[PDB]
């Protein structure tokens, strides 16, 4: 009925007789506190998955029920901490103090309840914000390979969110503990731990936390983009909340599939990755932009769960260690990153000049074998070799250095109109360091104008500050 | 009378028991209406499809959408039929998930609408057609390269932003005008921001009106995403067999459709095939395949995208797909950056439908001149590009300077471009695009600017643009 | 209570108990056994408890062989997991799996202190998280892989790279510097090693403060699956208890994963990815998140871990990845030329190369070799066809440097004499910096490549070019 007893028990999963009414994804409590997730409702047993250490379980123990689905706190108390996917505090601080409750798995918005995306999400890096823009109410997987930094790209990109009225999930999913405690520090010292509450399920844990914590991050995003505010959720690795669910699936004897993972694989990641949504007007405004990364081996993107994340999101961004080795960094690969909503997520200035910026860099790389051969080729391709070392040489940045986004503007602006192919190739770093400086002390007009209208300022005006900066420039 | 108990539930699979006499057949859908009676309970309003007979009055099943919340014991109804979807002009300007529930907010399809199965046998041989026969769509480039059978499947290849939903649109109005016909949209593992986009687009072009639309969100399970297409194929076969009229069927992502056909094999616990791929590969997607056909009353003709799993043509999903082919249209980022819209290079097509019957006396001899001469062209471009500019300029430039003109009057001014320049839009006919290209391959028209040639309708209407410009 | 043996399969055993008092996971039963009559065998045997089945019946692994086992022996449970002796009793010993000395110098006393090897891992409040640099004298490390103190350190390689002599040469430059305890586990590899490598440390006196624990390829999986939880127990003492700094070395920890794949299908898991166990990540994370320095005292662990095929993408090595705060991979290509210690000089990601500490100086000379490097593999296909020619005046002077810079990354090891005829050298961070920044500024452009080949300071490579007759 309601108790049962306990006849099998072991690798983290348990079977119990009796529960004739236990509900699948019910939460249940063995004798000693420790709970469980009713996961398996067959003939005369009960797979149970547990939540916590089970080698206090036997044989012949009783099972009871709590006559609940999985919920998880939610409210503006988690802002700060460092929580478990169930809600429990892990900083030490003492309890968290929230008031309600929102179940793990909600419903995503439908078809009828979304706007189109339509402002961006600046993560402070030229390459992103210029050729692979992110919108709010995005999905866009980050693909890092393991000797680039691919993790500081979602670090600095939270990071940035201080004063853009956003709240943020780091959700760490299978790392090392002494790292989530790496990240803990760096993102306190920022004070950006005042608005990133943070989910952590370390490597030791039981594989059932691990499969819950996306979901639970994910559940905590959207009481604020219900209430309307945008939230940005970044999961640090969903190929190992994939390997807990396929363990405890294989130790439940179910199915095996391409790689022994169950045939609900998909269906799980596009349950996860759906619930990032813009909503519309109707229905209040917020948003909630997902952003998944993945650490590569080589290159290699064949992986099973990598192409099936790679299926469900809306674009994904490269790094390559051939890049990074050869000084480009922060080693972005734009030929073969994409996103689909791009254009829409950048502001007008933006808009304006990042077009001739991508056209200059298709060029320069379809070109790249003729450049050893520079004596030789017609004055066409001569400028369009020059306009590529020094395209390349603008979009190079420095790690943990985010620029405002008008900066960006105003510096690609200067880079495609032809101000800066006067310089060598060696100088366009520095350059660029002295021009922000310049405009810091007598741009404020130009720099206003872009944050105020998000549009480009009057060109005339825009080009005396190029050429005025260009006569102090040596 | 006959009703069930879940007795098993193991993630998205159900097993229901019924008494001795009354199992359900092997396609029918179950009902699941549960009112909580405590606190400790929940409401669910799940659909189930019967899928195999285990022995022992226990079927197994697969649910169209989330289990969660399920207890042993609960009732199940057993409809009597396999899903069952409203037709009709009802369907018409709505948007349906699987089940033909409406998910747009205009309301709800009344109880006495005539609904039919998603499931059913193809049509016989004796009803199939006796002959092949064009489908005109009123665009040059594909009418003449390209030409649609009625009946034909056509894969839809191409990038990104070079403009595959404005010739989906397009294609939609100038059949719906120029024919009579309606048509489905089928959207299977549909990412559901884009399904959004996508009915908003279509509202604005009111061929919203003509659309009757399904969508299969990538966020449901495998059943749900492995039936969609059969729900939007039923909406479009009754048009044909019931209006005796020619309809159009788009499928977006077949490939989708097969994923999920695996999916639900593993599932089911069914030992993979050859690539991990479900051991009904071929003859799931036959059954699919083979409903779309022309009869002696009408026809369904399906523009279907399909995805390469790892650019490998001969995986088994693009291979058992392409075996069901009559047509093909790639589109090109180059000609969309060129400015040549439709932005169409569509070769495979060429082959088995242009050539033998119809075009193969008149229009064929001027479709092969205009792929000779364009292919020309494309070795000239690397040459032309340093020595050609001028050691072409006067051999070559008799082929370039035609070919170029070929190049710009196989674009054309779309109805549904008219919202981003100011241009009404054009419906050419065959015979007057075969006609037109024929001038141009005899020279009659050399002396015009290539300019002049770009994204208009008939040649006419060339002649007068040069006039115009000078 | 006393329980019967029931199954016998190899290592897995299934034991029965009476009057339902089961022990709990991880207990350690006994059977001991005098022989009845001429038709048996004496039996000293231990089990470790790992599943519970139905009937009051015990899934047990046998720490030793299971020859001569029969079905009704009686079964002791001991009441607890498997402990082993902590403390300074430890020091200068060689123990089993079981905490029972392998050395000939006595045993360990009934009364003394013995914990238990299964415990759960620090929590986050109480973890270390600050990072100082490890000076090995390693010119490659040192540069491109600098060590963290407290933190852990992984060697990835194939069979036959040179692995272990990393490991003894690493053990050799760092233990007798220490200023606390080392504690070397043996796991699944070469009792000639771990011979050699114990009289190495007698004949240093390094093994006064040394605790060794050893099993090797010939135990039974169970032993390869519980000796490094015995290492790791004999090390966590003197962190918490004693507040010391520590060392610990363990060599191949893939044989433990290695030896939970060889019962987990006699345990009766369904197989996971490339055969292994479902359970291999939670198994791997439960004894890595031990590993770990906190505020009351550091292990500094050097990990060696095998790479199946040099096939980094096999579970095995691609799970441990997620754990290291520093790895060096070995190739087998530069093993081949005779590069050794052979590290891939990228992969590394140099990473405590974390650009503060290293940023000013050392940094800029780590990015530059790397890059020079980078280059060269770039050009090594491009080179032997056209690129001998082309590439010899442009890209020929960074061929030039890299075949050098390569030659110079090599090393001779202390520990290597048997290999190399040559005593080894120890060079300080200072001294690897300088020669590499001078050979890339040109100062040695004019010296013979092969005069960079194992040596030490930049010095020793001027004196080898003399010899030759430069
Ligand atoms: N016939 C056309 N005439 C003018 N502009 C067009 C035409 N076809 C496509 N475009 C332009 O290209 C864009 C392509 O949009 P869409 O068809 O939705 O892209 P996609 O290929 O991804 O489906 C249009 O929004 C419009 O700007
Ligand atoms: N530093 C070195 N100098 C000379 N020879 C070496 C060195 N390292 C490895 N070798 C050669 O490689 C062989 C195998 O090395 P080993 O330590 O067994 O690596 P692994 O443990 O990875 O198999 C050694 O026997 C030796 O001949
Ligand atoms: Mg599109
Ligand atoms: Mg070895």
């Amino acid at each position: 009925s309601d108790v049962g007893t306990v006849i099998q028990v072991g690798d983290g999963i348990a079977r119990a007789h009796g529960l004739d009414n236990v509900m699948s994804g019910e939460l249940v409590e063995f004798a000693n506190g420790v709970m469980g997730m009713a996961l398996n409702l067959e003939e005369n047993n009960v797979g149970i998955v547990i939540l916590g250490p089970y080698t206090g379980i036997k044989e012949g123990d009783e099972v009871r029920r709590t006559g609940r689905i999985m919920e998880v706190p939610v409210g503006e108390a988690l802002i700060g901490r460092v929580v478990n996917p169930l809600g429990q505090p892990v900083d030490g601080l003492g309890p968290v103090e929230t008031t309600e409750t929102r179940p793990i798995e909600s419903r995503a918005p439908g078809v009828m309840d979304r706007r189109s995306v339509h402002e961006p999400l600046q993560t402070g890096i030229k390459a992103i914000d210029a050729l692979v823009p992110i919108g709010r109410g995005q999905r866009e997987l980050i693909i890092g390979d393991r000797q680039t930094g691919a993790a500081s790209v979602a670090i600095d990109t939270i990071i940035n969110q201080k004063d853009q009225n956003m709240i943020s999930i780091y959700v760490a999913i299978g790392q090392k503990e002494s790292t989530v405690r790496t990240v803990v520090e760096t993102l306190r010292k920022h004070g950006a731990l005042d608005y990133t509450i943070v989910v952590t399920a370390s490597a030791s844990q039981p594989a059932p936390l691990l499969f819950l914590a996306p979901y639970a991050g994910v559940a905590m995003g959207e009481y604020f983009m219900y209430k309307g505010k945008h939230v940005l959720v970044v999961y640090a690795a969903l190929s190992k909340q994939a390997a807990a669910y396929r363990e405890l699936s294989l130790l439940l004897r179910r199915p095996p599939g391409r790689e022994a993972y169950p045939g609900d694989i998909f269906y799980l990641h596009s349950r996860l990755l759906e619930r990032a949504a813009k909503l519309s007007d109707a229905k209040g405004g917020g948003s909630l932009t997902a952003l998944p990364f993945v650490e590569t081996q080589a290159g290699d993107i064949s992986a099973y769960i990598p192409t099936n994340v790679i299926s469900i999101t809306d674009g994904q961004i490269f790094l390559q260690s051939d890049l990074f080795f050869s000084g480009v960094r922060p080693a972005i690969n734009a030929g073969l990153s994409v996103s689909r909503v791009g254009g829409a997520a950048q502001i007008k200035a933006m808009k304006k000049v990042a077009g001739t910026l991508r056209l200059d860099l298709a060029a320069y790389r379809e070109l790249e074998a003729f450049a050893q051969f520079g004596s030789d080729l017609d004055k066409a391709t001569q400028a369009k070799l020059a306009r590529g070392a020094r395209t390349v040489e603008v979009l190079k940045q420095d790690l943990h250095q985010p620029i405002p986004v008008e900066k960006q503007v105003l510096i690609i602006y200067a880079l495609t109109r032809g101000f800066l192919d006067d310089i060598p190739v060696e100088d366009v770093r520095r350059f660029e360091k002295e021009f922000y400086l310049f405009l810091d002390q007598n741009g404020q007009h130009l720099l206003e104008h872009i944050r105020t209208t998000k549009d480009l300022p009057n060109e005339d005006d825009l080009n005396k500050a190029i050429e005025a900066f260009k006569k102090t420039f040596v | 009378m006959t009703r069930g108990r879940v007795i098993q539930v193991m993630g998205p699979v159900v097993d229901v028991k019924f008494e001795n006499g009354h199992l359900p057949a092997i396609y029918n859908a179950l009902k699941i209406q549960h009112k909580a009676r405590n606190e400790n309970e929940v409401d669910i309003d799940l659909t189930l499809e019967v899928a195999l007979h285990l022995g022992d009055d226990t079927v197994r099943t697969i649910a169209m959408a989330s289990t969660d919340g399920l207890i042993r014991g609960m009732e199940v109804i057993d409809t009597g039929a396999p899903i069952s979807v409203p037709v009709g002009e009802v369907t018409l300007g709505r948007v349906f998930n699987v089940l033909g529930e409406p998910i747009d907010l205009e309301g709800d399809i009344p109880a006495d609408a005539r609904r039919d199965p998603i499931h059913r046998p193809a049509p016989k041989f004796e009803e199939l057609a006796t002959e092949v026969e064009i489908l005109e769509t009123g665009i040059k480039v594909v009418d003449l390269l390209a030409p649609y059978i009625k009946g034909g499947k056509i894969g839809l290849f191409g990038g990104a932003g070079v403009g595959k939903t404005v010739l989906i649109q397009e294609l939609i109005h100038n059949i719906a005008q120029e024919h009579g016909g309606i048509s489905v949209f089928a959207g299977v593992g549909e990412r559901t921001r884009e399904g959004n986009d996508l009915y908003h687009e279509m509202k604005d072009s009111g061929v919203i009106s003509k659309t009757a639309m399904v969508f299969g969100q990538m966020n449901e399970p495998p059943g749900a995403r492995m039936r969609v297409a059969l729900t939007g194929l039923t909406m479009a076969e009754y048009f044909r067999d019931e209006q005796g009229q020619d309809v159009l069927l788009f499928i977006d992502n077949i490939f989708r459709f097969t994923q999920a056909g695996s999916e639900v094999s593993a599932l089911l616990g069914r030992m993979p095939s050859a690539v991990g791929y479900q051991p009904t590969l071929a003859t799931e997607m036959g059954q699919l395949q083979e409903r779309i056909t022309s009869t002696a009353k009408g026809s369904i003709t399906s523009i279907q995208a399909i995805y390469v799993p790892a650019d490998d043509y001969t995986d088994p999903a693009p291979a058992t797909t392409f075996s069901h082919l009559d047509a093909t249209t790639n589109l090109e980022r180059k000609l969309a950056e060129m400015g040549i819209y439709p932005a169409v290079d569509p070769l495979a097509s060429t082959s088995r439908a242009l050539a033998p019957e119809i075009v193969g006396e008149e229009h064929y001899q001027v479709a092969r001149k205009v792929q000779q001469t364009l292919q020309r062209y494309k070795e000239l471009q690397d040459i032309i590009a340093i020595l050609g500019m001028d050691e072409l300029s006067d051999e070559d430039k008799l082929v370039v300077h035609r070919a170029r003109r070929i190049q710009f009057f196989l674009s054309q001014n779309f109805h549904v471009a008219e919202q981003f320049t100011g241009q009404p839009g054009s419906y050419v006919p065959v015979k007057e695009t075969v006609r037109g290209f024929k001038e141009i391959l005899e020279g009659k028209y050399d002396h015009l600017p290539e300019d002049a040639f770009r994204l208009v309708g008939r040649i006419e209407e060339v002649v007068e643009k040069a006039k115009a410009m000078g």
